[PDB]
């Protein structure tokens, strides 16, 4: 009877289609993020399938500008097209103020883009979630963000299909200052737990920042290292 | 170019000549100015040819509409309101144009109408380059008590002195006499041209 | 048969979808304010759950400027977007009159945002209730509003979850001009036993502002000194 | 069949959407006027619950200009930005022509605004039914309307919940000239009778205008001098 | 089946929509027109219920202007908007061409507007019928118009609840060149006989114009005179 | 199944709502037309009812300038603003070229309006057709139109009612060139025929025009010469 | 379940709607063409009815331009106005770059329109399909369209009716470079075997252009000749 | 640049000669002037070229769809008109350009457009910067009763006069003449030529 | 119950009506490309059926400018007007930045445009898939697009009917830098297996492109050579 349409709450005040959305979310690829040492890092699980695919192409960790990334989780379509409107609405801030000083703001605007679906009749909301990571003029910060365009500012967390698992393993086993080394390391250890039910972690993609610079996204062999 | 409407008893009378010119460069010779625009109602054209001309279709179009949907003709005040109000509505990039409209409903009516939606009634009024010589001798021979025939008459002379004194208005001088018993009728050129003959005067 | 689609009085006379919409906010956290010796205050009950989330950064009591602050219920994305909108349009009275005399008018353009989506066709109402707080050229003022867009005016009140519960309390044990560190009190003590069922008040979010002067947000000890 | 959708005529020539809305309005307070001497005055019943509520600030007699005051029932945010809407639209009278001259054309103004929504598709009607009291150029002028857009000038009337109770006590005992003090007392009576099925008459709101000045709104003591 | 939605053609070519809508008009009040010697006359049939109401305000027989009038009946509300519609429509053939030179003219502008929410999709069409009378450019003029735009000239003509009835009386009684005493007379027989299944005619409004003038509202004793 | 909503083509490629307009139109009374010696002529059966009609105010063959009639079948109303839209529309292509050249032309802009109602959605079909008769650059000229907005052009045909009946009469009794008089009643005995199944023929509204003049609508008792 | 509505791709990836439309296109009349020598020629089935119609008036084959001709199957209403739509279409190409230098072009646009319809929500497809046959920049060219916007070139088609019947005489029969005279012989075989179910090929409507001219429209005796 | 359009019997005759010049610099020696407009219509553009280009186009496809359309073609004093209503719908950003429409529907007709759209008919007339001069020899021996063939000699000869006293205007000066009999042909070069060389004409 | 209708998340996170769509496009016709030695090469199966048909002018690979081609697959009608976006919508980026640098982008333009209409109400999405190959500033690209609007660049890829069949051949037997002559070898051996359950692999359509020059299609023979 109540779950059939979008527009609309429920007898018990809930939007039926942000929830049967948020679904989407859940069925997407695992990742994370936190803040350590000095900077803060990303850490997505690229799951990969036949030979034939081009490989690292499949970039799921993606730049919005050199200080600050996002990765993403839900409906692809739906996240390539919520990532480049990040993109320019970034730009945007860099050329009439001169330059991007709270990414606080940067993900509120792209918030509020989905959260205009969340009442505006006629439009399917997004499917998708995801996460922005960056140091901006207040330091280190780590945003995450929901179909619904609720968004919460983290010191870590996790997104996608496993996030309940290794959300709880860094709930636990989470070390406030913990140096970039130590830091990715208990990240993908926290990340193999959750999804690795099914034992292989595969091929991590993982990149990081530090206040002062710019991202570093890590080569093969160098994630490698730390699998 | 000069154009005149008079209003006598039971008729209104209204004549122009129809030379167009461009300056000094006369370049049409028979032009038409005056124009019937409702079954008892004409007009009379003067000024820019252009604005004139769309100014005259709009016009009869308008006034056919009307007749059909009210059927009854429009009265001559309610076609020159109607003007009017066109006309000032586009004051400040206007029709330069002005325009003499007659006919007869319940009586005999003659509206002068400038390019600023300003409409009056007399009795009689010129409109053109020739106007003050026609206002002249109509000022000096017209009388209300004149018949429909002296009425043409006295137009064909006035309207003859305008081309005298007027290197802008000239060629054949043609009439057009509306009566609620005949309705608007334009006289045949030969008749016309005979009076003047007859007359004593030239052109 | 008339609980299904929010356009449309039902044979009773009432909007079925706004009713909805106020279930979700009752879903909603618990917080209350009421206006004391020479000022009011604000307090809102922060459940808190992962040792992974960023404490403060769940700030439920916000600020509109200096002056005023508010606190919400319901839908939290309906509320972030129904936050920012009262900001700049605070913003707006404060650059054409150079001064925002009467805080009354505040809310009420907010309210009437949310009445619009009370009847015009294809749109789902704001699934949130909040209230404002501060002081204002006419004096302290305490205010809620509902999804509906209703508004009024109070002495002390709340909202979330344990209204009908803290609300009862105070209707009784309310103290017209009690100096703030009673008030405060007065008000931890309601909250207590309203949403106290599961007995632990948890950290309370607390702040308050005095004529004369700028709201003030306790900070960590100062409320666990009164908890 | 005909009774869910408010588009459209049913078979017998009447707009149930229309009708739902009256609904709304019956269960809404109770609240009267009439003319007398030579002014007019306004009486609603101040139904109030809580300790709670902030007295006073409930108040249902609403100012419009210094001249004119109504009073409403019915859905309370319908009834509160139809409100305002012939707040600005008395200015804009009074800002054109420099003068309110007839306070029937304010009526008129805001029961087009409602019949609108009577017909243009995609918008639920107003659930509210008001009525308008002042003096004007004409002299002191009484107006009441409804959900519909219909409007009618009275002698006196009521509206709200025990419409039909209390307008047949006027219907019966309305006495045309009655001065002020007995006008007043006369009204207070009929509404009593009415809603006073529940025997407390509580705290009833009145206000009144004079001839050749501005409204007066009872304090109260003075109203509980007729209670 | 067919009968539900008003846009749309019934499989019999018939637009139910409009047929309701008629049927909304006939449980209106009763009222009639007709030529006479040199002029026309208006006459409705003003049943009162309370001694509450307003009397002689609630007129059914509306100026459009000087020289026209008009009776409606259906909708009340619908009626009134749709009234003043043809008062500004009638200004404004009066401030272009100087004058309303055709009041045949006048009515189908508004019935125009009429037709047009008869195909129009989604709003509800003008539950009313009404007739206009007056003298103009061409002498005394009598029209009648209902809810489908339909607009027909009469020599004489009812409206309302007793159509069938008075119509019929007139049908046969109908007096060409009936002078204006003895055509009231006429008229407020026939308007007995038809509504008069209840006896008592009551207070019927009544007022004329004849060629060479303005429009004349009888006074009570005047009516009262025929009655 | 397929037969309630206009939208949409049904399986096997109809409109039906473009249909069940049609039928509305068969309902509507019968009229004529044909070319002739050196024009054409148009008659309408004028089936009259009450004493109390405006006679020949019900006028079904209705001028749209003084060279060009048309007469119409199906709702009233909407035959009425089809038909001031042609009236107007070729007022327009007078004003523009300054002359209405090919006849053919007007038809087909009202015909194009109609059709647009065929596709755009939400709005309802013109319930009607008519044929439009007179004489043109090109000379005497007759065409038809149906709801669906085809057009077709005839040396005789006819609509409405009695279509079918007359149609057949004509089809198989038609003369070419006939002279005015002796066409007029061909005419005059094909529409007797098909109509008169109720024998009395009543009185057929009948004008003509012919190449090099206006049109001409036949008196009383011209017309009665021929009945 | 999934066959009443128009919008919307079906769970086998099928616009029904579209469907539907082309069923209405079958039951049109048969025509076809094919390029020959140094032209091409279009020849489509004039199946007349009564004595009454006006013969030729009921032309087929339209012309766009002096150099392009274009026949048409379905419903006749959306023929005639697509039809209309291409010649504007062509006057727009020719105004601004000075010559239609490719057909294929025009086509597009008309197409385009269609394709348009295929996917906008609220409105109904074109129930009709075409070909267009002209000797462009390029040379003699032939194009068919269909209700979906699909556009083919071919050497030899047809359309309507008869076209599965046709088509294969022709996929049989067609000889390349084969010379007008013969060429429309074919043709006009061709048409016969297909339709001539019914023995009697009636008056069939043939054109044809040749490169280096204008097209000629074949006349009676013509046609006859070849019949 | 000079262009003129002369009425006769049951013929009409249209002729311009070819000169485009910016200023003094004559930069192209060969542009085209005359252009048929429909089966029975030709038109003379004359002014700045880029406005009367457009302007022939538009016309040119404007009639072929009335042709379609109306399965008749546009009277000649339609043209004129539709032509009339165009310009002064953008009287106060006109396109700068002088036309000359001529043709034969029921009878032959020539009229003059100017930038305002006013519109008016004459027995002849010419456009363009040499207009005065052939308007002088026009005046001087244009007669209503001669053959085509005298026609197309008095247009030479008028052009070939204007060439001589204006500096705007040269080059191969071309006619077509239009009839109800054969339509609308435009004469050989050679032809024209040799009749130029034949009156002892020059260039 | 929920897969009749396209707007709108199902309880498990997905778009039903893309679903659908992507339905179509495998019912598409099968074709492939992929990256070779300096260049990249398109391959599709022209399956043809009647004699009839015009050959070459069916032409499945199109060209968006001299450097870039892309072939498609799924509703035709919606692939012809996606292709000629793409044509202007590369013209756009030529006319501003003076080249196209990046093609990548140009398949982000088109594939927003269909992501647009998987949320945006009332439009049905783009029933197709197509695949981008060319050369530019950064070197040979290929990218594929789904009705969804997801996008990916490969090394080699196919779509249409057959494609996780010849998907899985190159899966295996795709060789990274094979010289032209070999790759197009390859792949036609690629597309026979695939859709070669019917044996006959036809007339396949080939064309390609190197690095520093423009496209090449193959023609009849040379295609007929590999074949």
């Amino acid at each position: 009877a109540y779950d059939r349409a979008i527009t609309v709450f429920s007898p018990d005040g809930r939007l039926f289609q942000v929830e049967y959305a948020r679904e989407a979310v859940k069925k997407g690829s695992t990742a994370l993020g936190m803040k350590f040492a000095n900077g803060v890092l990303l850490i997505s699980d690229k799951k990969v399938r036949s030979r034939l695919i081009e490989q690292n192409s499949i970039e799921k960790i993606q730049l919005i500008d050199d200080y600050v990334a996002a990765v993403t989780s839900g409906l692809v379509a739906d996240a390539r097209v919520l990532v480049d409107f990040a993109r320019i609405s970034a730009q945007q801030e860099k050329v009439t103020y001169g330059s991007l000083v709270n990414i606080e703001n940067l993900v509120k605007r792209v918030a509020d883009q989905m959260q205009q679906y969340t009442q505006y009749g006629g439009v399917r909301p997004y499917g998708v979630s995801l996460i922005f990571a960056g140091i901006d003029q207040i330091g280190p910060r780590l945003f995450d963000c929901d179909p619904a365009g609720t968004i919460n500012e983290y010191k870590a967390t996790a997104i996608g299909s496993g996030k309940d698992a290794v959300v709880s393993f860094l709930e636990r086993e989470y070390k406030e200052n913990l140096p970039e080394k130590e830091a990715v390391t208990l990240g993908i250890k926290a990340l193999k737990s959750s999804l690795e039910e099914g034992e292989e972690l595969k091929a991590p993609e993982i990149a990081s920042i530090t206040v002062g610079n710019k991202y570093r996204i890590y080569d093969q062999e160098e994630v490698k290292k730390f699998l | 170019t000069t154009t005149v409407g008079i209003t006598l008893k039971d008729a209104v009378i209204m004549a122009t000549e129809r030379r167009v010119t461009m300056e000094n460069f006369i370049m049409h010779k028979n032009g038409k100015k005056l124009f019937q625009i409702d079954t008892y109602t004409g007009m009379t054209i003067a000024g820019l040819v252009g604005d004139a001309q769309v100014l005259v279709r709009y016009m009869k179009a308008e006034l056919e509409l009307y007749r059909l949907q009210r059927r009854v003709n429009m009265p001559i005040e309610a076609v020159a309101t109607l003007l009017s109000n066109m006309l000032n509505q586009v004051k400040y990039m206007p029709y330069m144009v002005q325009l003499l409209v007659g006919g007869i409903d319940t009586a005999p009516h003659v509206f002068s109408i400038d390019a600023a939606g300003g409409s009056v009634e007399d009795i009689y009024a010129s409109t053109g380059s020739g106007s003050p010589f026609v206002y002249g001798v109509l000022e000096s021979q017209y009388s209300e008590k004149m018949t429909v025939d002296e009425g043409v008459d006295l137009v064909i002379r006035a309207i003859s002195a305008a081309k005298q004194r007027d290197s802008a208005s000239g060629g054949m001088i043609d009439v057009a006499v509306i009566t609620r018993k005949d309705g608007y009728v334009q006289l045949p050129t030969d008749q016309i041209e005979s009076r003047i003959r007859k007359l004593g005067l030239i052109l």
